[PDB]
């Protein structure tokens, strides 16, 4: 039942930013996280952090927090990653990925596994 | 962090043979929250294994996850032509989650 969907590839140039969407439709009614993961080309995967719609918590991997921004609009269960000033370097694709939460009840602690993957963002720095 | 190394990075078999991927771990992977993940050309990562040894609905019983501590497999039997792939590790044992480098399963080609 649950399905990720996100948002279409981009072209950017240097300096600028963008904003890449991930939609989540389906599953249950609970504190969730969407995490964001990014894979460069021919490169392996990263976790950038995450956001818990629901509660308005969000969580960053060090090494991308000064350059990104994470949020998400509650009411349509779609998180957000701004990219704030790109270089070539931040070419690749950006999956979102849903944590569901453990144990009986809505309201939990996301596990840190990801169940359920967006199709990928592939953003390219031109110039 | 916990780094997550996976090694050979690369591996080359053929369909119907076992395959057998390791992830060893920097430090201890706390309650054995280590994930194995597939991908395919092309496509998103898939959920193979959680927990070191749990499987999702919906995933064949060909793959199978073992180990704890600092030291996990992932096995797949009777190799089948979608099982060439690339395979990531995953520790969510702390806060802040790493993949391993990923091992690249592909057809032994006789050069």
């Amino acid at each position: 039942q649950v399905q990720l969907v996100q948002s279409g590839a981009e072209v950017k140039r240097p300096g600028s930013s963008v904003t890449v969407s991930c939609k989540a439709s389906g599953g249950s009614f609970s504190t969730y996280a969407l995490s964001w993961v990014r894979q460069a080309p021919g490169r392996g995967l990263e976790w950038m952090g995450g956001v818990i719609p629901l509660l308005t918590i969000t969580n960053y991997a060090p090494r991308f927090q000064g350059r990104i921004t994470i949020t998400a609009d509650r009411s349509t269960s779609t998180a957000y990653l701004e990219l704030n000033s790109l270089r070539p370097e931040d070419t690749a694709v950006y999956y979102c990925a849903r944590e569901g939460t453990t144990g009986w009840g809505w309201l939990g602690k996301p596990i840190g596994a990801f169940a359920h993957w967006g199709q990928g963002t592939l953003v390219t720095v031109s110039s | 962090e916990i780094v997550l190394t996976q090694s050979p990075g690369t591996q080359s078999l053929s369909p119907g043979e076992r395959a057998t991927l390791s992830c060893r771990a920097s430090q201890s992977v706390g309650n054995n929250k280590l994930a194995w993940y597939q991908q395919r050309p092309g496509q998103a990562p898939r959920l193979l294994i959680y927990g070191a040894s749990s499987r999702p609905s919906g995933v064949a019983d060909r793959f199978s996850g073992s180990g704890s501590g600092t030291d996990f497999t992932l096995t797949i039997s009777r190799l089948e032509p979608e099982d060439f792939a690339v395979y990531y590790c995953q520790q969510y044992g702390q806060s802040l989650s790493t993949f391993g480098q990923g091992t690249k399963v592909e057809v032994k080609l006789v050069p």
